RNA sequence: GAGGGUGCUUGUACACCCAUAGGGUGAGGUUAAGAAUUACACUCACUAAGUGUGAACAACACAUACAACUUGUGGGAUAUACGCU
């Protein structure tokens, strides 16, 4: 897991030069298939990390009517959700070459 | 100063340290005929107590006298020779002295005169009948007859004389919960009460009356915890922003009422089991159902109470409220399932004694 | 397979066993029948249960987990199964 409270992706689109994004692979369409993998992966990731942190802020309240405004889950919640998107972490990490890709059809 | 115990009771098994089986045996057999002894004592001194009452009444008819128990030579109107507890300790002493001690005499007399007393406002008028007493009877020693009181690191049991008889107690494997009790005793610093003992076919058992200390936790008085009791949730309590729910009704009402099927189906099989050998032979499988159900009640009825007890204390809830008690208590009156199904009075003394301890002030309304 | 015995008491489960234990019987009273014999929810009572040591149906040593452990005595009351009308 990256360090996610120092992250330099942008938090919300941006103007993308599309030169630098497939300059490694000599296609967009092939950058944005690995993007998107790493994106699924960081996604995972981002979930387990949010399961544990919200595990321990689990009030045990059996009552499910009323709505319970528990302060410290709001906070993990809202730390997170201020966060780069999945995806956008991904593309931080490939422009900044931290993707490892390989083809198994090819290398086979 | 204020009573600052609460009265406790223990069960603490015992078995006769003897080497042989006979030596046993006439120890046992003995005990029995204490049993025995204290039981007819019982009636002897219950029938001796009613009538005296009955001849003031007399008195009281024939010419209005006002006649009182008292001592002659201490009360011109006193018809008694001697106090009234003596009476009735020598009229059971004189005939049963010389098989079992005196000091049950002397427990069991204090322990039916103190509670005649108070009943005499319901025996006046009449809504009491005459206690009946049974034959297995717990009979009780008092304090002056515990002796010998040891430690024998050679047999690893307690040693100690119940009136010239020794005996090595069973802790089994209970070194720390009674374990510090009775040695807090050996050196002199827990009060015992007068005691009772049981015997239930074989072994021996002996109910101590220890008077324990109450417990002092970090109570807050302003804080109250709401608690309610109902045959679907046995506890629901609120403290706060806590819930917590102790009790369901398949454990608690759902088992007791399958014990008591499984009572009325063996009753049922046993008018057709085993004939012509007697009534005690056919209601055998019935005796096996003596004190299941009250047993599992019992012990519901203690989880939930310790359950409630500790989340008062763990959220310093100084006062705990019973809500709407009364109303619950008005309905289960006048119903049959509420009442003979759900045990609201065990359920409130064991929260009132258990509570009393903690220093948590029980409100019922 | 219920239910049980030992594993301090209670509850759950647990190891080891007993368990046609809602059974196998013994005695006393009574009844029926020509007898064998049957009968009684008539009365009383006996009989099974961890491992090792131990001649031993003697005694002693050892033997699982969690929770609880303020009871006993009596009175009032209700209901269940059985018997009679």
């Amino acid at each position: 897991m990256q360090d996610l409270k120092n992250t330099k992706a942008p938090v919300s689109t941006a103007t993308l030069n599309r030169n630098e994004f497939d300059s490694k692979t000599g296609n967009i369409y092939e950058a944005i298939s690995i993007a998107s993998k790493r994106a699924v992966q960081i996604n995972s990731d981002i979930k387990k990390e949010l399961l544990e942190k919200l595990e321990e802020f689990a009030t045990y309240s059996d009552s499910l009517e009323e709505v319970f405004e528990n302060k410290e889950q709001i906070e993990v919640s809202k730390f997170y959700e201020k966060l780069p998107k999945p995806h956008a972490l991904a593309v931080q990490e490939w422009l900044e070459d931290k993707i490892y890709y390989r083809n198994t059809e090819k290398d086979a | 100063m204020g009573k600052s115990t609460l009265k406790h009771t223990r069960k603490i098994q015992i078995l006769i340290d003897l080497p042989t089986k006979d030596e046993k045996k006439e120890v046992m057999d003995m005990m029995y005929q204490w049993r025995d002894r204290c039981f007819r004592a019982a009636n002897i001194i219950v029938t001796h107590l009613y009538v005296q009452e009955m001849i003031k009444d007399f008195f009281y008819l024939s010419e209005g006298i006002k006649y009182k128990l008292a001592d002659e030579k201490k009360d011109e109107k006193g018809i008694l020779q001697r106090s009234r507890m003596n009476t009735t300790y020598r009229v059971v002493s004189d005939r049963f002295k010389g098989e079992m001690p005196t000091n049950i005499l002397s427990t069991l007399n204090h322990g039916l005169i103190s509670s005649f007393n108070k009943n005499r406002v319901q025996y006046w008028k009449g809504e009491r009948s005459l206690p009946n007493f049974k034959k297995d009877m717990a009979f009780p020693f008092g304090l002056q007859g515990i002796s010998r009181l040891v430690y024998d690191e050679e047999k690893k049991a307690f040693c100690f004389r119940l009136y010239r008889v020794p005996f090595k107690t069973y802790l089994g494997k209970d070194f720390t919960d009674k374990r510090m009790l009775l040695e807090r005793l050996v050196k002199g610093d827990v009060k015992l009460c007068a005691s009772n003992i049981q015997l239930n076919g074989g072994k021996i058992f002996w109910l101590a009356v220890f008077e324990i200390e109450k417990e002092k936790h970090s109570l807050k008085p302003e804080v109250i915890a709401e608690a309610s009791l109902s045959l679907e949730y046995p506890i629901v309590v609120k403290t706060g922003k806590n819930r917590l729910t102790i009790g369901t009704k398949e454990e608690f009402l759902y088992r007791r009422l399958a014990i008591q099927a499984a009572r009325r189906r063996t009753q049922v099989g046993a008018t057709y089991s085993r004939s012509g050998k007697g009534k005690k032979r056919k209601l055998k499988a019935v005796d096996k159902y003596h004190k299941t159900e009250s047993n599992y009640v019992a012990h519901r009825i203690h989880v939930y109470s310790r359950k409630l007890i500790d989340f008062c204390i763990k959220h310093q809830a100084g006062t705990l409220i019973l809500m709407n008690q009364e109303d619950k208590v008005g309905i289960a009156k006048e119903e049959e399932f509420v009442l003979r199904n759900w045990s609201y009075y065990e359920l409130m003394t064991k929260i009132k004694y258990k509570a009393e301890k903690a220093g948590i002030e029980l409100i019922i309304g």
